[PDB]
């Protein structure tokens, strides 16, 4: 149970930092037009 | 941006004056939803204690202690549908707790007038009530005009913090559009779509 | 569990009957010239 | 190029048969997350205690159950609001018994939807479209998080979070109404006028529009043959549906503005459907529908009954008989 | 995708399908008491 | 008119009513389990659908 | 059907000496009541004690007897067990324990005997159903 | 051979008068004087060989027992049911109003 | 084969008729009453405050 | 020395007090006095199961289960006087306290075997001539195990005892016979044995410790279907007090 | 036997899923 | 978004006509058998079961026993003309309410 | 008589499963043009 926690907190922990980094990236620029 | 924090605390003002009896004070908002719930097991364990019940031993229908029975972590806590309000803490009802949950000693012996009050007042002030303000439960006659502050607080605050998620989610996809030139539709001329390849 | 014994006949007849009618029907236009 | 940048390109790319996108990378894995667990307990789960009673109720195929009758039965009582996630429990066999699989589903799909509605917006935002599609999705999600988050945590239990099954579907609904008399509720009451009227202005505006389809087809062929994905020119003529409706009514109860009238399509069963949702939400809190028991009195003092004491005897009878071992004490106060 | 140019067009025609028919529900015929059993 | 025509009576058909309709409802949940009828459910698919 | 007289003429004590209330207080009964005693006693059954309810016929075995005003309006002063035996002022509302049951503080002895009259006319007016609890809606 | 206990006991002197050693406590309510002092007292005490044995109770007080021999009339005894008394269902039986 | 026609009764003689399922009904309470429609017998649900059973 | 809420949500709530490695003292006995037990602990660590073997010629073992109930098993604040006997022997008679806890366990393959834990009723002596409780100390004795629902406990189709349907109204035709052991509710009431054997004792304040085994029967779901043999084992605690 | 049927049109549509989104006729602006 | 969209602006609002109006004749079907009491009431399979296995329950089980206290509760009042008097004995209550 | 009652669905199967097979082979080769 305690290697389960341990794996899970370290799967969200890595999809929610690709998340946060992810949407840091230039997400405004980020579209069809005004990509400034 | 606001308009999102707002609505986030709009929740969170929902959650306080449901569970919090620290800041809003139940003796000016009546009790929480679990604090009645509790006050009722408590009620009738006094009663029933009065006329002689071992309410310690006391075996309900389905095996579990009628008044009394243990958590899923092991402390002493009221029975019945109340189990799921075990979290609950109050003035009236701290006295008769003890390292393990609620003591059978202090109940036998300690539970004052006062304490006995104060369930049957929050027991009779549960937060439940019609629309057109008449107290209890949905199936109950004309009567009592009551619906508790702590429904009224609740009930408008998570509206209101709904409605402004909703406005968070309008006007940031609305700035987003603005701020990159589209949010007035598609230029006829310059239809992004038109230039990308096809999915399959 | 007591179920009906025709129950399973009753569906897997409900679902191949009118499916293989579509897939007849569909693979009939497919061969047909372009 | 850089790795980063590269992975963000694919991630954000507007050319992907299916768009991932930043609420993606959260709604990818935690949809799939909540799938398998349901498939797999809908299946295979043994009875779980819901009412915190040892009373286990199976709600698996395997288990007796079908199509109709099988859920994924809502976690124990006895936990209430509490977080109880795999590695809580001394086994699985124990997380099985006390409707563990309930909440690693239901948090999972909360999580992965709202991320669905995000990715909408992202969506847009990256196609330049408008961006309020996921405004009108939030209606159905808001219904979602009032069934299975907002009214548990009113009544102190994921026990009485909505069951995921047809049967328990109904269990909740009927419940419901004996605890919280939805039904004489004005926003239940909003909520069955978006779907009764978006239902209606479905069968509406399907029926506008096919009537007025240009001829573009023979008789041997179907009309549908008669517009290309993609063609420039409108397929129907909106002056001869408006001719038509504007005579059916009058003239000013009908749409000859498309935007107005597909506008007024979004914004009727969208805020209906709010209500609805706000509806379960607030009577989470227990502020429930009108109650007019008794409401009408003779000269006398004669209590003269109308329709909404009926409702009550039956509502009544729900109250009293369910979860016929659960109550020990006279009023059932949550 | 170009197309495959392995592809081949099939063929039953209605003596063949007369001839697999038969040999379907004489097999049924056969078998089916042993089916039952 | 079907409905209360195969009943004992016109008594049994809904009243126009607002509350009359919601005891037609819930009378039809006690009485014939009318949420467990498949018609009755793929009537609820085409409304929300 | 009407609220006549003969319905508003209760018995005053246990020696069959009768009251005649107006119909003004009967309506002052029905609000005091609603005031301070439904939150416990709606329909005339005891929400955090359904063995005992307000029903005339429970009234007359009580010790003393309570089926008569000045019963009623002595309980309201001083409430006792069914048997009498034991003095409930302290967790019982009444004039006594005003103090901690603030409610009962400005109630004179006209509200009082309104309040009885209301607990003594609504079974003469609503038969089982008062004291007879859901089952009875 | 498989009978209903409860249902057998509505059919002894349970089913018509108040059961010393079986009926729960709420009943002694129908009578004047009995609830709760002496109803407490009587169902603690309890089981009881005869109905006179009610008189034999420790403590009581001369009024009481005065009381108690007014009531007699309305008593009864048959044999404790486990069914009946366990769950301390003589203190509350899970019935209300 | 038809058993033949129940007839109840209750101690005192009385004839009893059981009140008859009526066709909406997929479950229905036995109980029984005098000629006036007077309810004088019952199978009781909950048995703790029973006036009306067969035994008694 | 704890309070609540340096306990709750650990699970020691669910734990009987111990005693010191170091407690291995004698607790005096006088004759002229008289004693109780102020609180009594059980906290069950095994929940064993007798197999039920279709070769009713073979040995039947007591076999593992899995707890899925969680830490919801101790019995605790268990009170009644503790009784010396004129050959010196000591008689425990439990008056008071929780003395029950309704558990379910699981037999390898899923089977679920609910019972009630229990010392209802117990009453435990001693060998004779106890002039000092020590760790050879032991007490033996009877429960009485009531049903594990008690009388108004409903089936899923309403049935039951004290209250319910008396048939399957479901089946309204069908022929009573066969289903009259789920139809017709019945009570259970049978006896259960347990040995506590004294492992420490402080002879300075009256506590004892040990390790405990009782032999009870499960679940017998209102007699719908033959009970299981249950062996349970774990450790004890109690405080003895001059009354 | 009913598990069984239940689960095999279960998967039937899961599949038709993936052939109606993956394997569909690809839409064309003429 | 989904994976799969309108392509043909003709079969979408065929498809919005055809969805609700089928949908409707579908419940007008369900409620012609309800008039002769040609009910979905029950599942015989899970009656057999729960009438055997006092231990078997589902949330089928549980509305069926919800649709019982509605009609008990219900009919006396809904149906007048049947004169029920349905002594309180006979009620079908759970525990305690 | 005591048959085996799964007999029916096999027999129902083994003549449908091929039966349409070869319709579906038969009915696109007629659909096909010359
Ligand atoms: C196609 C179109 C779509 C159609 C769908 C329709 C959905 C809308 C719903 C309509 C609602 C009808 C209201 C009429 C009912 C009424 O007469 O209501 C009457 C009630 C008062 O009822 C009285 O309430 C009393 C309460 O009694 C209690 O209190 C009494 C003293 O007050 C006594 O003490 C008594 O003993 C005690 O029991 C008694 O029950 C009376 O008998 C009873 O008549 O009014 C109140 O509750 C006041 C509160 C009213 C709230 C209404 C809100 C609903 C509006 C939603 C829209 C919001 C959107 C905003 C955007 C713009
Ligand atoms: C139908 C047509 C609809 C047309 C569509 C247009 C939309 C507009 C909707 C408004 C409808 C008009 C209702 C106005 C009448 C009214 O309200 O009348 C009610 C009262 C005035 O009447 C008094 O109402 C009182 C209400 O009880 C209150 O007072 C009692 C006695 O002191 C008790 O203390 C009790 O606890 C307490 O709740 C009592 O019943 C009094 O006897 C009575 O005289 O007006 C008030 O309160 C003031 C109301 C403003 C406050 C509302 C904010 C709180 C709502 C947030 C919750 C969100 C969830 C909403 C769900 C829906
Ligand atoms: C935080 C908001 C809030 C809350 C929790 C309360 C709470 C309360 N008020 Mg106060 N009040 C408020 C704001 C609030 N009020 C406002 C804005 C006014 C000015 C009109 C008042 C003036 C007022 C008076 C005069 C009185 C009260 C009274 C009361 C009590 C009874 C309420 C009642 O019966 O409602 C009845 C229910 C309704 C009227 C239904 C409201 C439904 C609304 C219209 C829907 C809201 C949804 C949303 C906003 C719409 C979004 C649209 C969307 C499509 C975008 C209760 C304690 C009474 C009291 O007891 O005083 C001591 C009383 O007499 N209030
Ligand atoms: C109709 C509209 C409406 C109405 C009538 C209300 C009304 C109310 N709201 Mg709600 N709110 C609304 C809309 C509304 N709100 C919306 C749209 C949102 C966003 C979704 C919120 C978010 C919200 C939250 C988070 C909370 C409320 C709360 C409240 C209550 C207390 C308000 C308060 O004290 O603020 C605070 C006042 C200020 C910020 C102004 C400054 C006040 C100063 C700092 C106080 C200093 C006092 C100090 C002791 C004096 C010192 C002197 C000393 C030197 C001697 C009140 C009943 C509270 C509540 O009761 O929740 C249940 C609460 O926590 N509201
Ligand atoms: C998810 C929740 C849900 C949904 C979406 C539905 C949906 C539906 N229900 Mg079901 N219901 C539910 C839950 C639900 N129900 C539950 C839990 C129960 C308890 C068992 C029921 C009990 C129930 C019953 C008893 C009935 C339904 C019926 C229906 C259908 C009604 C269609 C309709 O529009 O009639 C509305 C009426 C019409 C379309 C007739 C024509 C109306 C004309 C055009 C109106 C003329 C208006 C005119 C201008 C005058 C206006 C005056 C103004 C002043 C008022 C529809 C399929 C009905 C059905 O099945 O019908 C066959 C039905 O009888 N339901
Ligand atoms: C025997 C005797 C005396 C005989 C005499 C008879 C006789 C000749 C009488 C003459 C005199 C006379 C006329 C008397 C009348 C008496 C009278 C007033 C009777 C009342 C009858 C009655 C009850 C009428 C009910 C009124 C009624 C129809 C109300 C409903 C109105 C209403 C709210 C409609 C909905 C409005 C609405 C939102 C519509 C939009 C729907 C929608 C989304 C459509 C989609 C859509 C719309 C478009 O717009 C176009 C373009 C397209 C593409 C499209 O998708
Ligand atoms: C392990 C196991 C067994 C698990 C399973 C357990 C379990 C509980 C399974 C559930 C069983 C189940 C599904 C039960 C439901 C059965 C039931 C009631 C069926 C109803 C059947 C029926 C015939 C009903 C009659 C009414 C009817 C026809 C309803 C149809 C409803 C329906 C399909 C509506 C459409 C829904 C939908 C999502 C449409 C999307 C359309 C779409 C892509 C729009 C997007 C779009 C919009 C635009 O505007 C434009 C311009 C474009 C371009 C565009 O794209
Ligand atoms: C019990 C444990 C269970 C284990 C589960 C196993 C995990 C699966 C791992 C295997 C991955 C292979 C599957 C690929 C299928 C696919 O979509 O490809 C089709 C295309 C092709 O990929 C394209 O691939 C191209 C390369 S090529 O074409 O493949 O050569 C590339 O050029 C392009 O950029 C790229 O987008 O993929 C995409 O469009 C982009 C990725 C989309 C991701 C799918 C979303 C899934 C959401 C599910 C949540 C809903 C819940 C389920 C409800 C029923
Ligand atoms: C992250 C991605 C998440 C998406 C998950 C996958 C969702 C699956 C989508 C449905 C695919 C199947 C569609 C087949 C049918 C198909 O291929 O449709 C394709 C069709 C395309 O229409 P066109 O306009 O291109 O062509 C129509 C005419 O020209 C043909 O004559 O789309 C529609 O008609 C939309 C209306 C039907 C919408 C039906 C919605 C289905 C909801 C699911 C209900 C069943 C659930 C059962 C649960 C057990
Ligand atoms: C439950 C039992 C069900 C059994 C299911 C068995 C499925 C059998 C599927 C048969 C598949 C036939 O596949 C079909 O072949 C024909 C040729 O024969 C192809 O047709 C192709 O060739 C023909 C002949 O030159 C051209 O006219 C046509 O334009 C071209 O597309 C179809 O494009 C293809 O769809
Ligand atoms: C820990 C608690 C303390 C609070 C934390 C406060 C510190 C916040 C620091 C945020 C740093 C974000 O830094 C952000 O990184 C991304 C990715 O590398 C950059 O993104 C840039 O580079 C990548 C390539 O790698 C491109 O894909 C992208 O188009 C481009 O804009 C942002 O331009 C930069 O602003
Ligand atoms: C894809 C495999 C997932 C299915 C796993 C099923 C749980 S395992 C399952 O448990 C039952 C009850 O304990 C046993 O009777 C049975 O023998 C065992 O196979
Ligand atoms: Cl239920
Ligand atoms: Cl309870």
């Amino acid at each position: 149970m305690e290697t389960l926690k341990i794996t899970v907190y370290i799967v969200v922990t890595f999809f929610v930092l690709l998340f946060v980094f992810g949407f840091l990236s230039g997400d405004p620029a980020r579209n069809p037009k005004r990509k400034d | 941006y606001s308009l999102g924090a707002l609505s986030m605390m709009g929740f969170i003002a929902t959650c306080f004056v449901w569970f919090n009896n620290t800041v809003y004070p139940s003796e000016f908002y009546g009790p929480t939803g679990p604090e009645a719930s509790q006050a009722q097991a408590m009620t009738f364990l006094i009663r029933d204690q009065k006329l002689g019940a071992n309410v310690g031993s006391a075996q309900g229908p389905t095996g579990l202690g009628k008044y009394l029975m243990r958590s899923p972590t092991g402390e002493i806590i009221f029975g019945g549908e109340t189990m799921r309000f075990w979290d609950f803490r109050g003035p009236w009802l701290e006295p008769l707790r003890g390292p393990n949950g609620l003591d059978l000693n202090k109940i036998k012996n300690d539970i004052q007038p006062w304490q006995e009050r104060r369930a049957a007042e929050y027991m009779t002030h549960a937060p439940l009530g019609s629309l057109n303000s008449v107290g209890g439960v949905a199936t109950e006659i004309n009567s009592v005009n009551f619906v508790s502050p702590r429904s009224w607080l609740a009930t408008s605050h998570f509206v209101l913090a709904f409605f402004f998620l909703v406005g968070h989610l309008w006007h940031a996809g609305r700035a987003r559009a603005a701020a990159a030139g589209f949010e007035k539709g598609i230029d006829r001329e310059s239809e992004p779509v038109l230039s990308m390849p096809s999915l399959d | 569990m007591e179920v009906n014994q025709l129950g399973l006949i009753a569906t897997a007849l409900f679902v191949l009957v009118p499916s293989v009618f579509l897939i007849i029907l569909y693979v009939q236009t497919e061969s047909q010239q372009k | 190029a850089n790795l980063w940048e590269r992975f963000c390109n694919w991630v954000t790319s507007t050319d992907n048969r299916l768009y991932v996108g930043w609420f993606g990378v959260i709604m990818i894995p935690t949809l799939l997350a909540a799938t398998i667990c349901f498939v797999i307990a809908f299946i295979a789960a043994p009875p779980v205690d819901i009412d915190g009673i040892r009373e286990p109720v199976s709600g698996s195929l395997l288990y007796g159950n079908n199509i109709i009758t099988g859920a994924v039965v809502p976690s124990s009582n006895a936990i209430g609001l509490h977080f109880y996630p795999i590695w809580e429990a001394a086994s699985l066999d124990e997380w099985l018994y006390n409707g563990g699989p309930y909440q690693l589903i239901i948090f999972h799909f909360l999580l992965g939807a709202s991320c669905y509605m995000g990715r909408q917006w992202e969506l847009s935002y990256r196609l330049g479209m408008r961006p309020w599609i996921c405004v009108a999705y939030s209606a159905p999600l808001a219904s979602a998080f009032a069934v299975f988050l907002i009214y548990p945590i009113g009544q102190g239990s994921f026990s009485d979070g909505m069951p995921l099954g047809i049967s328990g579907t109904f269990n909740f609904m009927i419940v419901f109404q004996a605890e919280h008399n939805i039904l004489m509720h004005p926003f239940h009451q909003l909520g069955v006028a978006g779907v009764f009227g978006g239902a209606l202005f479905c069968a509406m505006h399907g029926s506008l529009v096919t009537s007025s389809l240009i001829r573009e087809t023979t008789e041997t062929e179907s009309a549908n043959y008669g517009y290309k994905f993609g063609q420039e020119e409108e397929t129907y003529n909106i002056v001869a549906a408006h001719g038509y409706f504007g005579r059916l009514i009058f003239q000013y109860a009908s749409f000859n503005n498309s935007r107005s009238l597909h506008f007024f399509l979004a914004a009727w069963p969208v805020v209906g459907v709010w209500f609805a949702a706000l509806g379960i939400s607030t009577m989470a809190f227990n502020l429930n529908g009108f109650n007019f028991n008794h409401s009408v009195i003779d000269a006398k003092g004669n209590v003269i009954n109308t329709w909404a004491d009926i409702i009550n005897r039956a509502n009544l009878g729900m109250e009293v008989m369910h979860e016929r071992n659960a109550h020990n004490f006279p009023l059932d106060l949550a | 995708m170009e197309p495959n140019p392995n592809r081949q067009p099939v063929e039953l025609n209605r003596t063949s399908l007369y001839l697999g028919l038969l040999l379907i529900l004489v097999l049924a015929l056969l078998f089916s008491s042993y089916f039952f059993n | 008119l079907i409905y209360p025509l195969g009943q004992s009576s016109w008594f049994f058909a809904p009243s126009f009513g607002v509350a009359a309709i919601f005891r037609f409802l819930l009378f039809f949940q006690g009485f014939h389990n009318w949420t467990l009828n498949p018609f009755h459910m793929m009537g609820v698919a085409g409304v929300l659908g | 059907a009407e609220l006549t007289p003969e319905v508003l003429t209760v018995p005053l004590n246990s020696e069959g000496k009768t009251i005649t209330l107006t119909e003004k207080q009967y309506l002052e009964g029905k609000r005091l009541f609603q005031y301070a005693c439904a939150s416990c006693h709606v329909g005339g059954i005891t929400k955090t004690n359904p063995s005992l309810d307000l029903r005339t016929e429970t009234l007359a075995l009580a010790t003393p007897p309570r089926d008569n005003i000045e019963g009623l309006v002595d309980y309201m002063k001083n409430p006792t067990t069914y048997d009498g035996e034991q003095e409930i002022a302290e967790v019982h509302p009444s004039l006594r324990s005003a103090d901690i049951f603030p409610k009962m503080r400005n109630l004179t002895e006209k509200d009082l005997v309104a309040i009885a009259g209301h607990i003594l006319v609504e079974p003469k007016i609503l038969g089982d159903k008062w004291g007879g609890g859901k089952v009875y809606y | 051979e498989l009978v209903n206990v409860v249902d057998e006991k509505l059919g002894t002197a349970y089913g018509e008068k108040i059961d010393l050693n079986n009926t729960n406590i709420a009943a002694f309510i129908q009578y004047r004087g009995l609830y709760p002092t002496l109803a407490k007292l009587i169902v603690k005490n309890a089981p009881y060989e005869s109905v006179e044995d009610v008189l034999n109770i420790p403590g009581l007080t001369e009024r009481q027992k005065q009381i108690l021999r007014e009531n007699l009339e309305h008593f009864t005894v048959t044999e404790v049911e486990t069914a009946l008394v366990e769950g301390g269902d003589r203190y509350n039986n899970g019935l209300y109003k | 084969a038809w058993k033949g026609h129940a007839v109840f009764r209750n101690k005192e003689g009385e004839e009893l008729f059981v009140r008859r399922m009526p066709a909406f009904f997929e479950s229905f309470p036995v109980i029984l009453t005098d000629k006036n429609g007077v309810v004088k017998a019952d199978i009781p649900f909950r048995r703790a405050e029973s006036k009306y059973s067969f035994e008694q | 020395t704890l309070t609540y809420d340096d306990i709750v949500g650990t699970g020691l709530a669910n734990k009987c007090p111990t005693l010191d490695d170091t407690a291995r003292g004698a607790y005096p006995i006088d004759s002229s006095q008289t004693y109780r037990i102020a609180r009594l602990c059980l906290q069950p660590t095994t929940f064993l199961v007798k197999e039920e073997p279709k070769n009713k010629r073979q040995e039947a073992e007591f076999v593992p289960t899995k707890l899925v109930t969680r830490e919801t098993t101790s019995l605790d604040q268990i009170q009644g006087e503790l009784k010396v006997n004129s050959d010196g022997s000591l008689t425990f008679v439990e008056e008071d306290g929780i003395d029950f806890q309704p558990v379910t366990v699981q037999m390898a393959g899923g089977e679920r075997i609910p019972l009630l834990f229990t010392v209802k009723n117990l009453v435990a002596s001693t060998q004779p001539n106890v002039t000092s409780i020590t760790t050879s100390t032991d007490f033996k004795g009877e429960f009485n195990v009531p049903s594990y629902r008690t009388a108004n406990f409903l089936d899923p189709k309403g049935r039951g005892l004290a209250s319910g349907y008396d048939s399957a109204i479901a089946l309204p035709q069908a022929k009573e016979e066969e289903l009259a052991r789920a139809n017709v509710k019945r009570f259970s009431l049978t006896k259960g044995q347990i040995s506590l054997n004294v492992a420490k004792v402080d002879g300075r304040t009256g506590e004892i410790a040990g390790t405990f085994e009782s032999e009870q029967l499960s679940d017998d779901d209102m007699g719908a279907h033959e009970p299981h043999e249950v062996k349970i084992q774990g450790v004890f605690y109690a405080s003895i007090e001059p009354a | 036997m009913e598990t069984i049927t239940y689960v095999f049109i279960f998967a039937c549509i899961i599949a038709l899923f993936f052939f109606a989104i993956f394997f569909r006729e690809p839409p064309r602006i003429t | 978004i989904f994976g799969i969209a309108f392509s043909n602006k003709r079969w979408l609002h065929f498809f919005m006509l055809f969805v609700p109006v089928t949908g409707l004749w579908m419940s007008a079907i369900g409620v012609v058998g309800l008039a002769l009491n040609l009910r979905s009431y029950d599942f015989i399979s899970q009656e057999i079961r729960a009438a055997e296995d006092p231990e078997f329950e589902t949330f089928y089980t549980k509305n069926l026993l919800l649709n019982e206290g509605i009609r008990a509760w219900m009919a006396p009042q809904d149906q007048p003309h049947e004169n029920f008097v349905f002594p309180e004995e006979v009620l079908p209550r759970g525990n305690a309410l």
